[PDB]
């Protein structure tokens, strides 16, 4: 019988002896599961052809609404997606960051380690804008040799934004299209009107591919005042095939999407520690 | 008892453990404990210890033990109050009026100040005997430090009663000729009862019906130099041989009504969970014992009387797997238990229970010191004709 | 001139020559991070001693701010640590889900993978609050055996509130204490006065070692309404371990906070696909 | 162009793939391309297998080589209409009913049917010339599977032979007496217009006039047997000696306002990408040369004559680093080139030139053929006696 049966309630204190679950799958983090949902449902409904030409970018400023100067604040303490419609984020990270933001990567570029894994490009161009009778139109001049070197219309399909009260900095993810233009013959045609929007960047970038990401850091003087912007673009390559593969290898676009958020990271969180 | 302040951010107590080591001369506050540490009482301790030497006893308070820290700040100019707990962790009080008194002015007092003094105390709860209504309360019984002087190096006696002249005296006072420039006063503070050690008998006594919370008896040598950092072979803690003890699983031995074979084992290596994923799938432990192996190895045999058997009889849980706490009984030799630890899985790994087995034999009873009372009265006389 | 110079345009075929980051670090989420932060100072605040009868426990219920009946809402749609001293958050899942979940949980507890990983427990309690002249005494009387299973004083520290919009369910976080009377019998002296509450609990338990973590599928009648609450706990030798030993090895503390926060969110999420 | 069909599943593929391995009796339908893939043309090659056989020769069509497969389905029972890629991958066309003629009726088709029928393919575009009408067409120029029969092991001769009356007389009479029964046929069929070796003459002068492409000649043994998956030694594939051509990366070595010298560089290892790196830390290559050496290495200078050096002049962009791709005019020996690549970053890994500059030797112009027309033919009046 009882004195005999093997004691067991060997479990009420049994808890005193590390799968990450009760299941030993890792769920997606909260914010990081819609960035994919989001970033998949847009590329969805942008058409097939055009889709070869996905922008998806990440930018910093300070999320500002329509009613208020000063920054956003909900009752929130931890990133979370903002939805507000009136909510506008203008990017803009401030110099003696920007500075010092520069150089960090750039040490950090040429470390003994990732040696073949970070590729350095200054340029300095012009961006010029071009209008009909409306469609607006990008297109590329260089500075030191003055020559067309990206010619769009770009334009916008759908953005998120990043409230972050643990960083000096939010984000404004934009998933948006490059469309080549229309005519056979352009880039000259425009070079006709004195472009009625016009801006200087001097833009050093990074790229990695092992994560596949681009990082800048653009210094663009407009003609009074010169904003310096902080932007992580994404290889559209492998962004459209772990998209074009999606019910195969499902977590290719997990993976994927989250080093992209890693990376979104890294930079907010470090531009938010070098304050003072 | 809930602490009486609390610690700030890790970076402001910093700055602290720093400040304290030079009032020591040495980094030792920077994480290891300032506060002497007490020995487990031996019996080769009497001829050696408690025979060549000067006693003081006063009972383990179980309260929470915290040293005091008294220092003006030239960060912007204030005496902060300071609790130093069992890790290196530092609280922060509100108001105390702590100084000396150069002069005479019963006045004098309400503008001096105290400055880099280190002071040993206790925590204790307090049940005041005539009217039952409890205070937190504080009782020290060391100090090694007065107004950045060291009284480490010091014979106990002295840093006593300069704890006595330099921290007692203006507290006090500033209490009875001011009763109100002091409302800012979070407890109460008192020194610790001493007595010198051939009053074993007159301390015992006590013990058991003081108005705190208190588990053994406390040597603190007279003529014999303090502590920073970790413990010295001349402080003395007693404990009831009782007291000592661990959690013996009970796997059952027998070969059907009244009282069978009981040992109790001690589990090693990993392999207690490890059985327990093939526990469940029992009848009895009779062929288990090749698997249960790995784990336990009976060294003991309980004991269980006639009345102690009307006890476990009417009430039960399976059994061959429980875990049990208890003491070897001094008048015996032989270990009842008083508790069954059900709170915990096993029993203790074999080491860690070899060190417990030390102090058993080491235990000295209450009536084995009552007996050296008038020996060290003895000789403690002999000494101040013989030097 | 132009000639003599480096052809520059070495940008177009330059995606032509799967990283975590461009670090390979895995940034901590900002949650995770926070409630990490938390975990950590508030354990210090709490003194040495008491230290070991912590409680960790993580409830589901609405986040309810106090200018009104309705759950809160702020404009903002990923989980989130929710900033408001008026808003309190009332434990009572629906008990259509609530017989759905335990279910879920005693099949998944059960499969024949997690054969001896899942541990389950009855207990059918009878909880008794008591005053003097003030400290509250919680008293676990047992309806089978009819006996002291449990005597403290539940005291509060700090709560954590996690607004979770994309789920139909938010989550408190209570680190709080669970303070005896010493080892002296009051329970049995406990006359000179009768309880001032009186709760009745078929709590059912599933306990799992091997992340950190037990789930209490817990009906509570009240003595009107019965109450059918959900929580979970965290091994408590498990974190002050973690804790112990954090400057030495921080992996461990880390990786068992996400694993504590991982299971929250399989139940958070798998009580939001259960409605319907 | 796009594909008359589409891929059905994975499995679905590996089914067929199955069927396919038996019907030529090897199961390397598993991977490999079943068709037959040819082999580069030499000189070498004139006296080895042009000179010992009886041969074929067209154009090489440059449409998207599709082969065609043929069964009816012992799953559900219907004929099914499948193409086969150069990667091994499965199409699956409309309505198309593939017959015989076994008895004589100008109905028989109608019921009639075609299993196991593997014919290899290509699939052009099609302009009408008096009406300038485009339209999508496949072409046959051998069958290695006619019902069920492997016509693999068989003579090109009757390879091509059967194929005519079994699979196209039957397509043919069906489309030409019965024209409303199929509309369900989503594009025509023809046969690979063939004519022998001896008419090179006749054949180049019509290559360039041909509605759809042709980039080159290719030959086929009549005498010889087909094959199963890869490369065959005695099947071969025509080129312009100027098709084969390589990135070069243009770097000046240079001592102001008259052409210098333009040496062209290959790429080896990994240093290009780390070479861009401090690439804009430049004012001009000459101190750069010193890293990049872990790059580039260069054997040739180019050739710019002076109409060409004015063409260059006017517009312009930096230089010391961009990419030209260039045939090796065989009347001079040095190569003109005939467009840069800009979409393009370095010029080609040192091997994988290697491999190229081979090819442009073995070629062998179009006279450099055409001269053997009357030799192949007095060679073959040789094999029509002496056997």
């Amino acid at each position: 019988p009882i004195w005999a049966q093997k004691w067991k309630p060997t479990i009420k204190a049994l808890q005193s002896i590390i799968d990450p679950s009760f299941l030993n799958i890792i769920p997606d983090d909260d914010l990081t599961k819609s960035v994919q949902d989001w970033v998949y449902a847009t590329i969805y409904s942008i058409a097939p052809e055009l889709r070869s030409f996905i922008e998806l970018e990440m930018k910093f400023g300070v999320i500002i609404d329509a009613k208020g100067p000063d920054r956003v604040n909900p009752p929130v303490s931890s990133q979370c997606v903002f939805t507000e419609l009136d909510a506008h984020l203008t990017p803009n990270i401030d110099a003696s960051l920007f500075k010092e933001l520069s150089k960090y990567i750039r040490g950090i570029s040429e470390v003994t380690e990732n040696t073949g894994k970070f590729s350095i490009i200054e340029s300095q161009t012009r961006d010029s804008v071009y209008r009909v009778g409306p469609r607006f139109l990008r297109m590329s001049t260089d500075i030191k040799t003055g020559r067309v070197g990206q010619f769009i219309e770009k334009r916008h399909v759908a953005q998120l934004l990043l409230y972050s009260p643990k960083d000096s900095y939010d984000v404004k993810i934009s998933l948006n299209l490059e469309l080549p233009v229309p005519d056979n013959d352009p880039p000259e045609k425009y070079k006709s009107q004195s472009p009625i929007s016009e801006r200087t960047k001097d833009r050093v970038s990074y790229i990695h591919n092992d994560s596949c990401t681009r990082i800048d850091i653009t210094k663009v003087e407009n003609h009074s005042e010169t904003t310096h912007e902080v932007e992580l673009e994404i290889n559209t390559p492998a962004l459209l095939n772990a998209f074009d593969n999606i019910t195969n290898d499902s977590k290719e676009y997990a993976s994927l999407i989250r080093t992209f958020l890693n990376n979104g990271t890294i930079i907010r969180r470090k531009l938010s520690s070098l304050s003072y | 008892p809930e602490i009486p302040g609390l610690i700030q951010p890790g970076n402001v107590t910093q700055d602290l453990k720093m400040m304290v080591c030079k009032l020591l001369n040495s980094p030792k506050p920077t994480k290891t404990f300032p506060g002497s540490q007490p020995v487990s009482f031996q019996h080769s301790d009497v001829e050696e210890k408690l025979l060549a030497h000067d006693y003081y006893v006063c009972e383990k308070t179980d309260g929470l033990r915290v040293l005091m820290f008294i220092v003006i700040n030239p960060v912007t100019g204030e005496q902060g109050c300071f609790m130093i707990d069992r890790e290196n962790n530092y609280y922060l009080v509100n108001g105390f009026r702590f100084p000396r008194l150069p002069q005479k002015k019963k006045e004098e007092l309400l503008e001096t100040l105290q400055d880099g003094t280190l002071l040993d105390g206790e925590l204790v709860i307090q049940t005041n005997p005539m009217t039952k209504l409890q205070e937190l309360r504080y009782l020290m019984f060391d100090c090694l430090a007065i107004n950045g002087r060291c009284l480490t190096q010091s014979p106990t006696s002295s840093r006593l009663a300069h704890l006595g002249k330099e921290f007692f005296k203006p507290y006090f006072d500033l209490r009875a000729a001011y009763p109100n420039r002091c409302t800012t006063f979070p407890f109460k503070i008192s020194m610790k009862h001493m007595d010198f050690s051939y009053q074993l008998v007159k301390v015992a006594k006590s013990l058991d019906k003081l108005p705190h919370l208190s588990d053994g008896l406390i040597f603190t040598p007279v003529k014999a130099p303090y502590t920073a950092g970790g413990k010295d072979s001349l402080l003395l803690k007693w404990k009831p041989e009782q007291e000592n003890t661990v959690d013996f699983k009970l796997i059952l031995d027998i070969p059907y009504d009244v009282k069978p074979v009981f040992s109790l084992y001690v589990w090693q290596g990993g392999a207690d969970v490890n059985s327990r994923l093939k526990h469940f799938d029992q009848p009895f432990d009779r062929k288990e014992f090749e698997i249960l192996e790995r784990t336990y190895r009976k060294f003991a045999e309980l004991s269980v009387s006639d009345e102690e058997w009307q006890n476990l009889k009417n009430l039960e849980q399976p059994l061959n797997g429980r875990i049990v706490e208890c003491a070897k009984n001094q008048e015996t030799g032989a270990w009842e238990m008083l508790r069954f630890r059900d709170d915990k899985l096993n029993g203790n790994h074999t080491s860690v229970v070899q060190k417990v087995l030390e102090s058993i034999n080491d235990s000295v009873s209450l009536e084995d010191l009552e007996e050296i009372v008038g020996d060290i009265k003895r000789c403690w006389d002999e000494r101040r004709a013989n030097m």
